[PDB]
RNA sequence: GUGAGGGGAGUGAAAUAGAUCCUGAAACCGCAUGCAUACAAGCAGUGGGAGCACCUUCGUGGUGUGACUGCGUACCUUUUG
RNA sequence: GUACUCUGGGGAUAACAGGCUGAUACCGCCCAAGAGUUCAUAUCGACGGCGGUGUUUGGCACCUCGAUGUCGGCUCAUCUCAUCCUGGGGCUGAAGCAGGUCCCAAGGGUAUGGCUGUUCGCCAUUUAAAGAGGUACGCGAGCUGGGUUUAGAACGUCGUGA
RNA sequence: GGGAAGCCUACCUCAAGAUAAGAUUUCCCUAGGACUUUAUGUCCUCUAAAGAGCCGUUCGAGACUAGGACGUUGAUAGGUU
């Protein structure tokens, strides 16, 4: 009984800003998911969301190593008999970087209602400016 | 593309000087009244919203009354938008009138309308299926669909299978019709060919997009 | 064709949830002051200031 | 409806002992209260667990519901299985 | 002897379909005498070797005999490329019009009849072409029942006879 | 850098349940109390707005639905000419 769990009403979330220019996608995604689930806080509980809000700036400036700029392929399938769409990483990050980051972070998050609630705490913007200026976010290293 | 909203009046023929009979369709056009102009800074796109027809004051709500009073025009029976560019927006201010003089004789256009509804229809009429034999021991199955798919692989019906259902009563656009002539004193446009919809329906005439 | 398993009472009630009834349009007559179906003749024979079956 | 049926009065220790008549259970079917439930996938439970509603010998208590979460593919026979 | 049959039982045990395997079959690759011709590794190619898929014929008996009920035809489709046409190229005994080999390419299209139950095959006439396959050799709680495989009768062979 | 009926656009239709539920124009609702657990608190008194629906005459809309037009300020349906 002595081991207590975090009260969902007493959890506070604080806003952070991460700059994604010239950073590797995998390491940044792992760090974002770790700070988004709440593993850094001492009151961490597996069934309560205690993460923080993360805003990503300069989403199109993310980089991948090797030849993954042209070989990394993203597949989607509409349940129609011939609807298998395939796209490349280059064009995708050219016109929709938010999908790239959302995929990368959702792949490393739990699958369920709690994961769906955790994924909403992440904002991704292509430009260098974000509308969440009223929440007073603090700059984060990485 | 600036267009017109007219009403199909029926079909007729027109004899040329050489004697060739040209099947034509008549579209009566009440002079459209420009209601609103949408620019980039306030809405994100440039367009012209017009209205046409006549409606009694009992059927027009207070919101539409205020909208038309702000526009300074009389209430029409319907309202339609047209996506235009800034080049086509010259001399297009609210309260104006888009007459039938927009088109010229010999122009290629596109006509959009609402097809006639046939109701719940079967496969033969909807997807041009083939009927089975009516004799040689054939059973009650005469105009049925037939087979549906494979048995165990995949073991289900694929999405998009052609089956019986509702037919007609849908937006249809026919391109490539030549305006055989326009009459301004009667405010009508007679155009070669057939257009979708029955007599009395609303149709939209626009300049061709393939030219 | 016939079912392979029973249908629980929950699914039965969920299907029956569209079987609710509805009321009719009843109004008070201006002349007789009695409740009657709208646009219908009163049971005594009166409708819209007129009287059928004169007694 | 001079019907069936029911509500009063009365008899009776007792009328949910009223003639479909001792006691009268389960499957099955209604009504009322309390909680949960209309963006989230599977033998429907189990170990945790916030909140809500009534009780109090007012608690590191009781009674109901229980969002969120880890794990988890019924029973019997016959078989190498 | 039972095809006039019946009972108790089995996927402990066969015929159809699935699974494992790839002897057989299909395709690809390496070396290469020789050949059309007197030479061009332009084009085939003996004697030998190494692999790939699971479309043929086979092997094994793991699911099904207290039932997975069909050879072909009709209607309706979906997928692969080992590409029939249309598209883009390299080489050539490519003057041009044409032909041959190989590479890329699956968007679309990809016949009507005669003879047989036919799948297949033969024939007549068209087209740019009348491709090869998988999906319980697709589809029979969608249709047909012409063939096979119940009960009747006859011929040919065998049996004294059933 | 050039480069194909291949891919993305381009053509037609659907599409904010896109729970990420978007945008634009206009219209409507501005009273008096009591109590408690002082909270978008609970009971009273006084008005029911803009609109939607029920109903009726009907359709080139339609299985039932849904959708379009009209309801004395009316040509919506029948009749008459
Ligand atoms: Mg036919
Ligand atoms: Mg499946
Ligand atoms: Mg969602
Ligand atoms: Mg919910
Ligand atoms: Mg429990
Ligand atoms: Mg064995
Ligand atoms: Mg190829
Ligand atoms: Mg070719
Ligand atoms: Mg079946």
């Amino acid at each position: 009984m002595k081991t207590l769990s975090a009260k969902p009403a007493e959890v506070q979330h604080d806003w952070f800003v991460v700059d994604a220019t010239g950073k590797t996608l995998g390491r940044l995604a792992t760090e974002i998911a770790r700070r988004l689930r709440g593993k850094h806080k001492t009151s961490y509980t597996p069934h309560v969301d205690t993460g923080d809000y993360i805003i990503v700036i300069n989403a199109e400036q993310v980089q991948v190593t090797g030849n993954k700029a042209l070989d990394k392929k993203y597949y989607r399938h509409t349940e129609f008999p011939g609807g298998l769409k395939e796209t490349n990483f280059e064009k995708l990050v050219a016109h929709k970087p938010e999908e790239i980051f959302e995929r990368a972070v959702k792949g490393m998050l739990p699958k369920g209602p709690l994961g769906y609630a955790m994924i909403k705490k992440m904002k991704v913007y292509a430009g260098s400016e974000h509308p969440h200026a009223a929440q007073q976010p603090q700059v984060l290293d990485i | 593309a600036i267009g017109l909203v007219g009403r199909k009046c029926g079909m007729t023929r027109i004899f040329t000087d050489a004697g060739v009979s040209v099947p034509v369709t008549v579209i009566e056009v009440d002079p459209n009244r420009i209601t609103q102009i949408k620019t980039l800074e306030t809405d994100g796109y440039q367009a012209v919203q017009v209205t046409t027809g006549e409606r009694r004051e009992s059927r027009v709500t207070n919101a539409q009354k205020g909208h038309f009073a702000k526009a300074g025009v009389a209430a029409g029976r319907l309202v339609k938008e047209f996506r235009v560019t800034e080049a086509e927006l010259e001399g297009r201010e609210v309260g104006g009138t888009i007459g039938v003089d927009l088109f010229t004789v010999g122009q290629i256009v596109d006509v959009t309308g609402q097809s006639k509804g046939k109701g719940f229809q079967g496969g033969v009429k909807r997807w041009n299926f083939r009927t089975q034999d009516a004799t040689h021991g054939n059973s009650v199955s005469h105009r049925v669909l037939g087979s549906t798919g494979q048995n165990q692989t995949p073991g289900r019906v694929f999405k998009g299978k052609k089956m019986a259902g509702h037919l007609g009563d849908e937006r249809v656009t026919v391109q490539g019709l030549e305006i055989v002539s326009v009459d301004t004193e009667r405010s009508v446009l007679v155009v070669k060919g057939a257009i979708p919809g029955a007599t009395g329906g609303d149709v939209i005439v626009r300049p061709t997009i393939k030219a | 064709a016939v079912q392979q398993n029973r249908k629980s009472r929950s699914r039965r009630d969920m299907r029956r949830s569209h079987d609710a009834l509805t009321e009719n349009a009843l109004t008070v007559d201006q002349a007789t002051g009695e409740t009657h179906r709208r646009h219908h003749v009163t049971k005594d024979g009166f409708y819209r200031g007129r009287q059928l079956f004169a007694k």
